[PDB]
Protein backbone atom coordinates (compact mmCIF):
# COMPACT_ATOMS: atom_id res chain seq x y z
CA UNK A 1 0.00 0.00 0.00
CA UNK A 2 0.74 3.58 -0.31
CA UNK A 3 -0.77 6.84 0.33
CA UNK A 4 -2.54 8.27 -2.52
CA UNK A 5 -2.56 12.44 -2.41
CA UNK A 6 -4.55 14.10 -4.92
CA UNK A 7 -3.54 17.67 -6.02
CA UNK A 8 -7.37 19.34 -6.18
CA UNK A 9 -5.52 22.53 -7.47
CA UNK A 10 -2.67 24.64 -7.67
CA UNK A 11 -1.54 28.57 -8.16
CA UNK A 12 2.03 29.22 -8.82
CA UNK A 13 3.30 33.23 -7.99
CA UNK A 14 5.82 34.67 -10.32
CA UNK A 15 5.62 37.95 -8.15
CA UNK A 16 7.63 35.01 -5.93
CA UNK A 17 9.22 31.49 -6.73
CA UNK A 18 6.15 29.72 -5.20
CA UNK A 19 3.45 26.98 -5.49
CA UNK A 20 0.91 26.80 -3.72
CA UNK A 21 -1.16 24.04 -4.02
CA UNK A 22 -4.68 22.86 -2.46
CA UNK A 23 -4.09 18.70 -1.86
CA UNK A 24 -6.61 16.21 -0.76
CA UNK A 25 -5.46 13.39 1.19
CA UNK A 26 -7.03 12.47 3.80
CA UNK A 27 -8.10 16.07 4.13
CA UNK A 28 -7.92 18.96 2.29
CA UNK A 29 -4.24 20.99 2.71
CA UNK A 30 -2.73 24.00 1.40
CA UNK A 31 0.88 23.81 1.07
CA UNK A 32 3.61 26.51 -0.07
CA UNK A 33 6.54 24.61 -1.88
CA UNK A 34 8.77 25.68 -4.68
CA UNK A 35 7.91 26.26 -8.12
CA UNK A 36 10.55 23.56 -8.91
CA UNK A 37 8.35 20.64 -9.17
CA UNK A 38 4.92 21.35 -11.19
CA UNK A 39 1.55 19.72 -9.61
CA UNK A 40 -1.38 20.02 -12.33
CA UNK A 41 -4.92 19.88 -10.99
CA UNK A 42 -5.78 16.01 -10.65
CA UNK A 43 -2.36 14.59 -10.02
CA UNK A 44 -2.07 12.00 -7.54
CA UNK A 45 0.74 11.21 -5.45
CA UNK A 46 2.26 9.65 -2.33
CA UNK A 47 4.14 11.77 -0.20
CA UNK A 48 7.75 10.93 1.49
CA UNK A 49 10.08 12.20 4.02
CA UNK A 50 10.68 15.54 1.53
CA UNK A 51 9.81 14.15 -1.63
CA UNK A 52 6.61 12.48 -3.78
CA UNK A 53 6.37 9.39 -5.60
CA UNK A 54 4.66 11.18 -8.36
CA UNK A 55 4.54 8.57 -11.39
CA UNK A 56 7.02 5.82 -9.72
CA UNK A 57 9.56 8.58 -9.92
CA UNK A 58 10.87 10.24 -6.51
CA UNK A 59 10.96 14.33 -7.02
CA UNK A 60 12.57 16.22 -4.18
CA UNK A 61 10.14 18.66 -3.04
CA UNK A 62 11.14 21.43 -1.06
CA UNK A 63 8.20 22.43 1.50
CA UNK A 64 7.96 26.28 2.54
CA UNK A 65 4.78 25.93 4.32
CA UNK A 66 2.11 23.26 5.25
CA UNK A 67 -1.50 24.36 6.63
CA UNK A 68 -5.41 23.46 6.91
CA UNK A 69 -7.36 24.72 3.69
CA UNK A 70 -8.86 28.21 3.63
CA UNK A 71 -11.38 28.75 1.29
CA UNK A 72 -10.37 32.59 1.48
CA UNK A 73 -7.02 32.63 1.37
CA UNK A 74 -7.58 30.27 -1.97
CA UNK A 75 -9.73 32.17 -3.28
CA UNK A 76 -7.36 35.04 -2.56
CA UNK A 77 -4.30 33.08 -4.53
CA UNK A 78 -6.61 32.50 -7.17
CA UNK A 79 -6.89 36.09 -7.55
CA UNK A 80 -3.45 36.82 -8.37
CA UNK B 1 -31.09 11.98 20.64
CA UNK B 2 -31.42 15.43 19.16
CA UNK B 3 -28.86 17.42 17.72
CA UNK B 4 -30.46 16.74 14.05
CA UNK B 5 -33.64 18.53 14.58
CA UNK B 6 -35.45 20.15 11.45
CA UNK B 7 -32.54 18.99 9.57
CA UNK B 8 -33.37 18.36 6.05
CA UNK B 9 -30.78 15.92 5.05
CA UNK B 10 -30.92 14.32 1.31
CA UNK B 11 -29.29 11.09 0.54
CA UNK B 12 -28.26 9.84 -3.20
CA UNK B 13 -26.84 6.50 -3.12
CA UNK B 14 -27.47 3.49 -5.53
CA UNK B 15 -27.14 0.58 -3.20
CA UNK B 16 -30.14 -0.24 -1.14
CA UNK B 17 -28.60 -1.62 1.68
CA UNK B 18 -26.27 1.20 1.80
CA UNK B 19 -29.23 3.54 1.62
CA UNK B 20 -30.80 1.89 4.70
CA UNK B 21 -27.39 2.02 6.80
CA UNK B 22 -27.63 5.60 6.07
CA UNK B 23 -30.95 6.93 6.69
CA UNK B 24 -31.14 4.99 9.76
CA UNK B 25 -28.01 6.76 10.99
CA UNK B 26 -29.49 10.34 9.71
CA UNK B 27 -32.98 9.50 11.32
CA UNK B 28 -31.42 8.09 14.71
CA UNK B 29 -29.85 11.45 15.15
CA UNK B 30 -33.06 12.95 14.16
CA UNK B 31 -32.67 14.07 10.74
CA UNK B 32 -35.03 14.68 8.60
CA UNK B 33 -34.35 12.52 5.19
CA UNK B 34 -35.10 12.21 2.00
CA UNK B 35 -33.66 8.96 -0.20
CA UNK B 36 -33.19 8.96 -3.98
CA UNK B 37 -31.91 5.66 -5.43
CA UNK B 38 -31.66 7.20 -8.78
CA UNK B 39 -29.62 10.19 -10.67
CA UNK B 40 -32.05 11.50 -12.38
CA UNK B 41 -34.55 11.29 -9.32
CA UNK B 42 -31.84 13.12 -7.46
CA UNK B 43 -31.92 15.98 -9.69
CA UNK B 44 -35.98 16.01 -9.67
CA UNK B 45 -35.75 15.75 -5.67
CA UNK B 46 -33.49 18.74 -5.91
CA UNK B 47 -35.58 21.12 -8.00
CA UNK B 48 -38.09 20.02 -5.56
CA UNK B 49 -36.89 20.96 -2.16
CA UNK B 50 -33.96 22.40 -0.62
CA UNK B 51 -31.66 19.77 1.58
CA UNK B 52 -29.61 21.75 4.44
CA UNK B 53 -27.02 18.79 3.80
CA UNK B 54 -26.24 16.61 0.72
CA UNK B 55 -24.76 13.15 0.18
CA UNK B 56 -23.99 11.92 -2.97
CA UNK B 57 -22.00 8.35 -4.50
CA UNK B 58 -20.73 8.94 -7.73
CA UNK B 59 -20.20 5.26 -7.63
CA UNK B 60 -22.95 2.97 -10.42
CA UNK B 61 -25.26 6.02 -10.64
CA UNK B 62 -27.94 5.88 -13.58
CA UNK B 63 -26.03 9.46 -14.01
CA UNK B 64 -22.81 10.37 -12.70
CA UNK B 65 -22.81 11.76 -9.09
CA UNK B 66 -20.15 14.39 -10.78
CA UNK B 67 -22.57 15.26 -12.96
CA UNK B 68 -25.14 16.15 -10.45
CA UNK B 69 -22.60 18.21 -8.48
CA UNK B 70 -21.84 19.58 -12.49
CA UNK B 71 -25.11 20.47 -12.39
CA UNK B 72 -25.74 21.81 -8.93
CA UNK B 73 -23.26 24.15 -9.60
CA UNK B 74 -24.05 25.44 -13.04
CA UNK B 75 -27.19 26.02 -10.82
CA UNK B 76 -25.12 28.20 -8.07
CA UNK B 77 -27.31 26.22 -5.36
CA UNK B 78 -23.56 25.74 -3.67
CA UNK B 79 -25.47 23.43 -1.18
CA UNK B 80 -23.42 21.42 0.44
CA UNK B 81 -22.41 18.02 -1.09
CA UNK B 82 -20.18 15.01 0.84
CA UNK B 83 -19.38 12.36 -1.30
CA UNK B 84 -19.24 8.59 -1.18
CA UNK B 85 -16.26 6.37 -3.39
CA UNK B 86 -13.58 4.39 -2.50
CA UNK B 87 -9.54 3.99 -3.07
CA UNK B 88 -10.49 3.74 -6.88
CA UNK B 89 -11.64 7.05 -9.13
CA UNK B 90 -8.87 8.98 -7.61
CA UNK B 91 -9.70 11.41 -10.54
CA UNK B 92 -13.50 11.45 -10.19
CA UNK B 93 -12.49 12.65 -6.01
CA UNK B 94 -10.25 15.05 -7.67
CA UNK B 95 -13.51 16.29 -9.77
CA UNK B 96 -15.25 16.11 -7.13
CA UNK B 97 -12.87 17.98 -4.87
CA UNK B 98 -12.43 20.93 -7.35
CA UNK B 99 -16.41 21.38 -7.20
CA UNK B 100 -17.85 22.51 -4.26
CA UNK B 101 -18.04 19.33 -1.99
CA UNK B 102 -17.20 19.52 1.90
CA UNK B 103 -14.92 15.78 2.37
CA UNK B 104 -15.15 12.12 0.98
CA UNK B 105 -15.69 8.68 2.34
CA UNK B 106 -14.53 5.31 1.49
CA UNK B 107 -17.28 3.01 0.33
CA UNK B 108 -16.98 0.93 3.56
CA UNK B 109 -19.21 2.31 6.47
CA UNK B 110 -16.70 1.43 9.28
CA UNK B 111 -15.58 5.30 11.22
CA UNK B 112 -19.09 5.97 11.81
CA UNK B 113 -17.45 8.80 14.22
CA UNK B 114 -15.76 10.11 11.45
CA UNK B 115 -18.86 10.30 9.82
CA UNK B 116 -20.43 12.10 12.63
CA UNK B 117 -17.46 14.54 13.39
CA UNK B 118 -18.00 15.56 9.07
CA UNK B 119 -21.83 15.74 9.09
CA UNK B 120 -21.48 18.32 12.48
CA UNK B 121 -18.66 20.28 10.75
CA UNK B 122 -21.11 20.62 7.69
CA UNK B 123 -24.19 21.63 9.50
CA UNK B 124 -22.94 23.85 12.15
CA UNK B 125 -19.41 25.30 10.75
CA UNK B 126 -19.25 28.13 13.51
CA UNK B 127 -20.32 25.51 16.89
CA UNK B 128 -17.50 23.00 15.04
CA UNK B 129 -14.83 25.24 14.10
CA UNK B 130 -13.52 23.56 17.05
CA UNK B 131 -12.61 21.36 14.06
CA UNK B 132 -10.49 24.52 12.48
CA UNK B 133 -8.78 25.14 15.60
CA UNK B 134 -7.15 21.27 16.44
CA UNK B 135 -5.94 21.54 12.58
CA UNK B 136 -4.41 24.50 13.42
CA UNK B 137 -3.02 23.15 15.78
CA UNK B 138 -1.86 20.22 14.38
CA UNK B 139 -0.59 21.95 11.46
CA UNK B 140 1.77 24.44 13.34
CA UNK B 141 2.95 21.35 14.80
CA UNK B 142 3.27 19.51 11.79
CA UNK B 143 4.98 22.61 9.72
CA UNK B 144 7.68 22.42 12.19
CA UNK B 145 9.59 19.10 11.20
CA UNK B 146 8.48 18.95 7.02
CA UNK B 147 9.08 22.58 6.19
CA UNK B 148 12.74 24.35 5.24
CA UNK B 149 12.74 27.62 6.75
CA UNK B 150 16.40 27.77 5.26
CA UNK B 151 14.83 27.87 1.80
CA UNK B 152 12.10 30.26 2.46
CA UNK B 153 14.61 32.71 3.85
CA UNK B 154 17.14 32.58 0.90
CA UNK B 155 13.87 32.96 -1.05
CA UNK B 156 12.94 35.92 0.84
CA UNK B 157 16.66 37.28 0.45
CA UNK B 158 16.58 36.67 -3.07
CA UNK B 159 13.64 38.46 -3.74
CA UNK B 160 14.41 41.90 -1.73
CA UNK B 161 13.91 44.65 -4.60
CA UNK B 162 16.91 46.72 -5.91
CA UNK B 163 18.58 49.04 -4.19
CA UNK B 164 17.90 51.93 -6.62
CA UNK B 165 14.96 52.19 -8.64
CA UNK B 166 12.54 54.48 -10.72
CA UNK B 167 9.03 53.13 -10.10
CA UNK B 168 5.71 55.65 -10.84
CA UNK B 169 8.38 58.69 -12.15
CA UNK B 170 9.11 58.27 -8.89
CA UNK B 171 12.99 58.06 -7.69
CA UNK B 172 13.39 55.40 -4.68
CA UNK B 173 16.09 54.18 -2.67
CA UNK B 174 16.66 52.20 0.15
CA UNK B 175 19.52 51.42 2.80
CA UNK B 176 19.61 48.72 5.32
CA UNK B 177 23.02 48.63 8.08
CA UNK B 178 21.52 45.87 9.87
CA UNK B 179 23.53 42.06 9.15
CA UNK B 180 22.22 41.01 5.69
CA UNK B 181 22.11 37.85 4.15
CA UNK B 182 20.05 36.93 7.18
CA UNK B 183 16.64 37.96 6.70
CA UNK B 184 15.16 40.60 8.98
CA UNK B 185 13.58 44.40 8.37
CA UNK B 186 11.97 43.37 4.74
CA UNK B 187 10.89 45.12 2.42
CA UNK B 188 8.54 45.41 -1.15
CA UNK B 189 8.09 48.42 -3.72
CA UNK B 190 5.52 48.11 -5.84
CA UNK B 191 3.55 49.98 -8.68
CA UNK B 192 -0.53 50.55 -8.50
CA UNK B 193 -0.46 52.86 -11.47
CA UNK B 194 1.05 55.36 -13.31
CA UNK B 195 1.28 57.55 -10.67
CA UNK B 196 0.44 55.44 -7.58
CA UNK B 197 3.26 53.85 -5.62
CA UNK B 198 2.96 51.84 -2.83
CA UNK B 199 5.21 49.64 -0.19
CA UNK B 200 5.66 47.44 3.15
CA UNK B 201 7.98 47.08 5.77
CA UNK B 202 8.16 43.97 8.09
CA UNK B 203 10.61 42.56 10.37
CA UNK B 204 10.99 39.27 10.19
CA UNK B 205 12.67 38.29 13.48
CA UNK B 206 9.99 38.78 15.35
CA UNK B 207 7.56 35.68 13.91
CA UNK B 208 10.30 33.55 12.88
CA UNK B 209 10.16 31.63 9.77
CA UNK B 210 6.42 32.14 9.79
CA UNK B 211 7.39 35.72 9.48
CA UNK B 212 9.27 34.74 6.10
CA UNK B 213 6.45 32.97 5.16
CA UNK B 214 4.02 36.14 5.55
CA UNK B 215 6.70 38.25 3.92
CA UNK B 216 6.47 36.07 1.12
CA UNK B 217 2.61 36.32 1.25
CA UNK B 218 2.65 39.24 1.61
CA UNK B 219 4.65 39.72 -1.78
CA UNK B 220 2.39 37.55 -3.14
CA UNK B 221 -0.59 39.38 -2.41
CA UNK B 222 -0.20 43.18 -1.19
CA UNK B 223 -0.58 44.95 -4.27
CA UNK B 224 -3.55 42.76 -5.21
CA UNK B 225 -5.19 43.31 -1.82
CA UNK B 226 -4.15 47.31 -1.39
CA UNK B 227 -5.87 47.46 -5.18
CA UNK B 228 -9.15 45.97 -3.83
CA UNK B 229 -9.52 48.51 -1.46
CA UNK B 230 -8.62 51.16 -3.95
CA UNK B 231 -10.98 50.10 -5.99
CA UNK B 232 -14.23 51.02 -3.95
CA UNK B 233 -12.45 54.96 -3.98
CA UNK B 234 -13.29 57.83 -6.29
CA UNK B 235 -6.06 55.97 1.56
CA UNK B 236 -7.31 53.82 4.38
CA UNK B 237 -4.64 52.00 4.97
CA UNK B 238 -5.92 50.46 8.17
CA UNK B 239 -8.09 48.43 6.90
CA UNK B 240 -5.07 46.69 4.71
CA UNK B 241 -3.23 46.23 7.84
CA UNK B 242 -6.31 44.52 9.77
CA UNK B 243 -6.92 41.89 6.14
CA UNK B 244 -3.43 40.91 6.56
CA UNK B 245 -4.01 40.31 10.21
CA UNK B 246 -6.89 38.01 8.49
CA UNK B 247 -4.39 36.78 5.79
CA UNK B 248 -2.25 36.26 8.56
CA UNK B 249 -4.96 34.49 10.55
CA UNK B 250 -6.52 32.11 7.29
CA UNK B 251 -2.77 31.16 6.67
CA UNK B 252 -1.30 29.47 9.75
CA UNK B 253 1.23 31.65 10.44
CA UNK B 254 0.84 32.72 13.90
CA UNK B 255 3.60 35.34 16.05
CA UNK B 256 3.90 38.86 15.62
CA UNK B 257 4.04 40.36 12.52
CA UNK B 258 5.56 44.47 13.44
CA UNK B 259 4.55 46.07 9.96
CA UNK B 260 4.42 49.12 8.47
CA UNK B 261 2.79 50.53 5.14
CA UNK B 262 2.96 53.12 2.76
CA UNK B 263 1.27 55.09 0.19
CA UNK B 264 2.50 57.28 -2.22
CA UNK B 265 0.82 59.60 -4.73
CA UNK B 266 3.20 61.60 -7.07
CA UNK B 267 0.82 64.49 -8.91
CA UNK B 268 -0.46 64.59 -5.34
CA UNK B 269 2.66 64.88 -3.78
CA UNK B 270 0.84 62.93 -0.89
CA UNK B 271 2.55 60.34 1.63
CA UNK B 272 0.38 58.36 3.79
CA UNK B 273 2.21 55.79 6.37
CA UNK B 274 0.79 53.79 9.12
CA UNK B 275 2.68 51.52 12.02
CA UNK B 276 1.59 48.25 13.51
CA UNK B 277 4.90 47.30 15.83
CA UNK B 278 7.88 49.17 13.73
CA UNK B 279 9.03 52.39 14.77
CA UNK B 280 10.30 55.36 12.02
CA UNK B 281 10.80 58.82 11.40
CA UNK B 282 10.90 61.12 8.60
CA UNK B 283 11.28 66.71 5.62
CA UNK B 284 8.86 69.23 7.06
CA UNK B 285 10.50 65.45 10.97
CA UNK B 286 7.52 63.26 11.61
CA UNK B 287 7.91 59.94 13.88
CA UNK B 288 5.65 57.63 13.12
CA UNK B 289 4.13 55.87 16.15
CA UNK B 290 4.80 52.38 17.50
CA UNK B 291 1.79 50.67 16.98
CA UNK B 292 1.00 47.28 18.25
CA UNK B 293 1.91 44.11 15.73
CA UNK B 294 -0.06 42.16 13.56
CA UNK B 295 -1.66 38.51 15.04
CA UNK B 296 -2.13 40.71 18.38
CA UNK B 297 -4.52 42.81 19.50
CA UNK B 298 -6.79 41.20 17.29
CA UNK B 299 -7.50 44.64 15.59
CA UNK B 300 -4.52 46.97 15.85
CA UNK B 301 -6.97 49.99 14.87
CA UNK B 302 -3.98 52.49 14.51
CA UNK B 303 -3.65 55.91 12.23
CA UNK B 304 -2.49 57.55 9.84
CA UNK B 305 -0.84 60.62 8.19
CA UNK B 306 -0.13 63.32 5.11
CA UNK B 307 2.55 65.43 4.84
CA UNK B 308 2.15 66.31 0.93
CA UNK B 309 5.71 66.63 0.48
CA UNK B 310 7.48 66.02 -3.23
CA UNK B 311 10.67 63.99 -1.66
CA UNK B 312 10.77 62.17 1.87
CA UNK B 313 13.17 60.53 3.79
CA UNK B 314 12.13 57.83 6.17
CA UNK B 315 13.78 55.79 8.26
CA UNK B 316 12.33 52.30 9.61
CA UNK B 317 13.71 50.32 12.41
CA UNK B 318 12.61 47.75 14.39
CA UNK B 319 14.16 44.93 17.29
CA UNK B 320 15.51 43.18 14.05
CA UNK B 321 16.75 45.26 11.26
CA UNK B 322 17.26 49.21 10.74
CA UNK B 323 16.52 50.64 7.22
CA UNK B 324 16.46 53.94 5.69
CA UNK B 325 14.27 54.70 2.21
CA UNK B 326 13.90 57.64 0.24
CA UNK B 327 12.01 59.09 -2.82
CA UNK B 328 13.45 62.28 -4.49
Amino acid sequence: PHMKWIVIDTVIQPTCGISFSAIWGNMKMIIWYQSTIFLPPGSIFTPVKSGIILKDKEYPITIYHIAPFNKDLWSLLKSS
Amino acid sequence: TQPLVGKQILIVEDEQVFRSLLDSWFSSLGATTVLAADGVDALELLGGFTPDLMICDIAMPRMNGLKLLEHIRNRGDQTPVLVISATENMADIAKALRLGVEDVLLKPVKDLNRLREMVFACLYPSMFNSRVEEEERLFRDWDAMVDNPAAAAKLLQELQPPVQQVISHCRVNYRQLVAADKPGLVLDIAALSENDLAFYCLDVTRAGHNGVLAALLLRALFNGLLQEQLAHQNPELGALLKQVNHLLRQANLPGQFPLLVGYYHRELKNLILVSAGLNATLGEQVQISNGVPLGTLGNAYLNQLSQRCDAWQCQIWGTGGRLRLMLS
